């Protein structure tokens, strides 16, 4: 299958030459561009006529700093306030939550929602102590760990999202380097429950991290070493490290240690194919790449999976830019990432002569590849939104791997009564909601009838509670459109926007999902989750299904019941048909 | 005015042009064998907008020129002062010093 | 029967009916709009709809020529003056052009001749319409139009015995079919060879970079394929001014115009297959080439190369 047409960012510079792309779970993709963050905000259309631009917006994303280090005197690391003007150096996405945590270039870490800042972290010590190097997400609950100058991995741990903005606050620090010694944290990485880091002097610790323990067993799987960690990945509990010249592959079921020259001192990025059958990964420098089979035995085989494209593209520009082959080119990669569900890889790249350059802003383009890493994929539990259709259109279209049994369709048996904020969780944590999820992005109507059934069962259950006219009004409208009987109750339903009124006959909500008519005579479309006669200026769109939802934070007259306010609070950022974010205005 | 410094290419051809398009014009329309512009009324086509102009007027009563003199439809001023002269005395003798001026050639 | 839409999708036709009437619309030309798709039988229903409208902050109202600010309600009862709705102007712009007023490319006369093809919509106009309507020459108008014709569909139609196109808002080549006419091209050309510049300026790729791109990628193809050669020529006079040109080959089973240069005897023709010293500043450098190059000077080209 042939590769999508390349994104092409203009005008965006990079100060420095590491890894700079990273991908959140709702498929948006963030840039480390200098001196504002490019972010590749997702969007749907059908039409895609192969070229990414249809899948990825690019934008400015103009974040706010303000420094903790500030007013605070520079000591062993010379360079820490030098350029008192803060910039972005790293930034990554949460791989379970929804928010961003960056670096900033005075040796902040602070954490955001969108362009709104949640809090920057801090904790009591010493200034090296205060200063970070490296952060990583806990891939399994609301936690971070953040890497100091001190050599201390420190824990902050997250609560309050529920009722308020998510309170980061500071629990403990394992100090990792030696007594006195001045080395510091450069990279830790975050896979099931065991956690490896690496300080400045190359020396690297494995240990098991989780909440059920306070002692975890900092074992140092590699002595201080001469040698620069360039890149460091957990793959199948092996953790694998690469240094000018080599490869180190180390197997923390019994702390053995392997190695395997790489032939080259270009750096080489690991790209560890997860999902494979025996633990493999593809090592991607900016002259050659090849694949690592990580057996018992290490070993080298072609980069059958992404080469030839990148070969290609090289030889057609090399045809224009050196048609002679008068000039030494290179193809520099300013960042390599797997997509969320790890199905797919996304490589920022330029092909450049070496020579005399003196570049400027607006010269400055970068291409972003999109390349597929197997022959077959399945929907992930981490991935939300448009990273589904991201995987599906970079497949060529092929249809994910469905459940033999279920091959709406499935509507899996559900034998559930929950607490209600609760239930609208459990029921969208469920395996048959994320296929149906992903099955809206193709047929050619979507629809939600397998969701509507858990409400249905929720409402009949509930009877004794379903005392407010808006509630009932919602519960009538989910009974008919499903066929099963309507609860008896009488009287006329009133509803209001900020200049009119409309009075509804309880009744006057037929089975038909599309319209209602009014007492006045008035006819009005239904909203696409409670169902409720869509009255307001004040409606987000679904960018997939089209539908309309009232906004519960814009509304100041519609006297809600707990199963309505419950409903729109539950589902008043994601898409009940789709998991993307809905759009405002 | 400006020079001609555009010139076309193609084996036997020996124009010279002022200005790109025009080079580009003689090359569609002779060396390629392509035209721009098609009558409605018959089969025939041609190289410029004017040319299609004046051939619109072949299919048609209302002429654009008319006779100042016996009120004749004509198409160009060409057509018009030709025509014209024919009222007038336009002939004349080509004998030596010789008086006489005539209007058909035929009395001449 | 009134047809049914969301509260907000009225400000998307009406800032669509808004453009296509040059930027503004009377209250009873709103309500015109409105009533296809609302029942205005009643003030009720006209007070919540004109919210709708003056909500979004792209619409601006007026009164006898200058601003109003009054509350809906108002607007309904003082239906004293005469008064007309309208969009701001960058917002104008930005939705018929895509860019706005501080950035877009488009002159202010050729702006209003788009204004006159949004007026007509599907029925358009034609380009003498056009030039009398706006009041100005043929001549001026084709100028202007250059500017827009990626904006506008048109075809040739005769009026008034003049040879004109319609214009129309779009709203209301195939490279591998030419390949042996660029082969036969290249072979009638003098002595086979032909500049490629000069061979995209014939077959018309200019017009568009999508076509440019199209034409080099058929010209290195034919090259790779050996139906045809790239080669250099070189200017007796002076090495840096060197033409790209195809020789012809076999059958098919810058970037100044050098067609003048090329009438020399110019007979150096080349089948296709750094200085900078550290130590001296480089104001020493260009100065020391500019003297060994001698009476004849050097171009800046040949200094910096
Ligand atoms: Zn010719
Ligand atoms: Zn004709
Ligand atoms: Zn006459
Ligand atoms: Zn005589």
């Amino acid at each position: 299958m042939k590769l999508l047409k390349d994104l092409l960012v203009d005008r965006k510079e990079f100060e420095d030459w590491k890894n700079n792309l990273t991908w959140a779970r709702d498929g948006t993709l963030y840039l480390t561009t200098f001196p504002d963050i490019s972010i590749g905000q997702p969007k749907y259309a059908k039409d895609i006529n192969c070229n990414s631009k249809n899948l990825f917006h690019v934008k400015e994303f103009p974040l706010e700093f303000e420094n903790k280090l500030d007013f605070e005197l520079a000591q062993q690391n010379g360079l820490l306030n030098s350029q008192p003007v803060c910039y972005p150096r790293v930034c990554k996405p949460s791989p379970i939550d929804d928010w961003m945590a960056v670096l900033s270039n005075n040796g902040n870490v602070s954490v955001f929602k969108d362009n709104k800042m949640l809090t920057n972290l801090d904790s009591k010590g010493n200034l090296s102590s205060r200063t970070y190097h490296c952060f990583e997400w806990n891939p399994i609950e609301s936690s971070i760990v953040v890497g100091n100058e001190d050599g201390e991995l420190q824990f902050f741990s997250i609560r309050k999202n529920s009722e308020n903005t998510p309170e980061f606050y500071f629990e403990s620090s394992i100090r990792l380097s030696d007594a006195g010694s001045k080395d510091w944290v450069t990279h830790i990485v975050w896979y099931e429950d065991v956690l490896v880091a690496a300080l400045s002097n190359n020396s690297v610790f494995s240990m098991t991290v989780s909440a059920s323990s306070h002692q975890p067993v900092s074992r140092m799987i590699q002595n201080a070493s001469r040698r620069k960690i360039t890149d460091l990945k957990i793959v199948d509990y092996k953790v694998v490290l690469t240094c000018p010249g080599y490869v180190h592959k180390i197997d923390l079921k019994n702390y053995s240690i392997s190695s395997l020259k790489t032939g080259s001192l270009e750096n080489f990025h690991i790209i560890p194919l997860n999902h494979e059958k025996e633990s493999t990964i593809l090592l991607m420098s900016n002259k050659t790449s090849y694949k690592v089979l990580l057996e018992d035995e290490l070993h080298v085989t072609a980069d059958n999976i992404i080469a030839p494209y990148l070969e290609k593209k090289f030889k057609k520009w090399s045809t224009i830019w050196n048609e002679f082959n008068n000039y030494e080119t290179t193809l520099v990669i300013h960042g390599i990432s797997l997509s969320p569900d790890g199905y797919s890889i996304a490589i920022v790249y330029d092909m450049e002569r070496v020579a005399f350059k003196y570049k400027i802003a607006s010269e400055q383009s970068f291409n972003i590849m999109f390349a597929p890493l197997y022959h077959t994929w399945t929907i992930s539990e981490r991935a939300v939104g448009l990273a589904w259709y991201q995987t599906y259109q970079i497949y060529n279209q092929s249809l994910p791997k469905l459940p033999e049994n279920f091959s709406k369709l499935l509507n899996g048996n559900y034998p559930i009564s929950l607490d209600f904020q609760s239930y609208l969780n459990a029921l969208m944590k469920s395996e048959e909601m994320r296929i149906i999820m992903f099955l809206n992005m193709t047929i050619d109507k979507p629809s939600i009838l397998s969701f509507l059934e858990a409400l249905y069962e929720y409402a009949i259950n509930k009877k004794s509670e379903l005392t407010n006219s808006f509630d009932l009004a919602c519960v009538l409208s989910i009974a008919a459109i499903l066929k099963r009987e309507a609860p008896i109750y009488n009287g006329t339903l009133l509803m209001k926007n900020s200049f009119l009124e409309e009075t509804f006959n309880l009744e006057s909500f037929t089975a038909d999902p599309e319209t209602v008519t009014s007492t006045t005579n008035n006819t009005w479309k239904r909203c696409g989750v409670t169902l409720l006669p869509i009255l307001t200026t004040h409606v987000k769109i679904c960018p997939v299904s089209k539908q309309r939802v009232i906004d519960i934070k814009r509304d100041d007259l519609n006297d809600y019941g707990w199963f309505t306010r419950g409903l729109l609070e539950r589902f008043n950022e994601i898409s009940v048909y789709c998991g993307t974010t809905l759009e405002v205005m | 005015n400006r020079p001609k410094t555009y010139f076309c290419d193609y084996d036997g051809c020996d124009k010279a042009f002022t200005r790109p398009s025009i080079l580009t014009e003689h090359q569609l329309s002779v060396h390629q064998g392509l035209r721009a512009f098609q009558c409605d009324k018959c089969a025939k086509s041609f190289v410029k907008k004017s040319h299609l102009e004046r051939h619109l007027y072949t299919h048609s009563d209302t002429k654009p020129f008319q006779c100042s003199y016996c009120g004749k439809g004509v198409t160009t001023r060409q057509q018009l002062k030709r025509h014209e002269v024919t009222h007038t005395k336009s002939f004349i003798c080509p004998e030596e010093g010789c008086n006489l001026r005539f209007y058909k050639h035929p009395q001449l | 029967m009134v047809l049914t839409i969301y509260p907000d999708e009225l400000v998307q036709i009406v800032s669509d009916k808004i453009a296509s009437n040059k930027g503004k619309i009377t209250l009873n030309q709103l309500w015109d709009i409105s009533g296809k798709y609302f029942d205005l039988s009643d003030k009720k229903v006209k007070q919540f709809v004109l919210s709708c409208v003056i909500l979004k902050k792209d619409i601006e109202v007026y009164c006898d020529g200058a601003i109003t600010t009054k509350n809906v309600t108002d607007i309904i009862g003082d239906a004293n003056h005469s008064y007309s709705v309208g969009i701001t102007e960058d917002s104008l712009w930005t939705l018929l052009t895509g860019y706005t007023k501080k950035e877009s490319t488009i002159g202010n006369s050729a702006f209003e001749l788009l204004l006159e093809v949004a007026k007509s919509g599907e029925k358009g106009i034609n380009t003498m319409d056009l030039a009398q309507v706006t009041g100005q020459d043929p001549r001026s108008v084709t100028g202007r139009i250059k500017k827009i014709n990626h904006l506008l569909t048109s075809s040739q139609l005769i009026y008034k015995g003049h040879v004109v196109k319609q214009l129309k808002l779009k709203k209301f080549i195939n490279i591998r079919d030419h390949l042996a006419t660029i082969v036969e091209v290249v072979k009638r050309s003098k002595n086979g060879i032909r500049q490629i510049i000069d061979l995209k300026r014939e077959l018309k790729f200019d017009k568009e970079k999508r076509l440019s791109k199209a034409f080099i990628a058929a010209i290195a193809w034919l090259d790779e394929k050996e139906y045809l050669k790239k080669v250099l020529v070189v200017s007796p006079k002076n090495p840096a001014i060197k033409i790209r040109c195809v020789k012809y080959v076999k059958d098919i089973p810058d970037n100044f115009n050098a067609t003048d240069l090329l009438q020399n005897q110019g007979l150096v023709m080349e089948e296709k297959e750094v200085l900078l010293n550290r130590f001296y500043p480089l104001q020493n450098q260009t100065y020391d080439i500019a003297d060994k190059s001698g009476l004849k000077g050097i171009s800046t080209m040949d200094v910096v190369n």
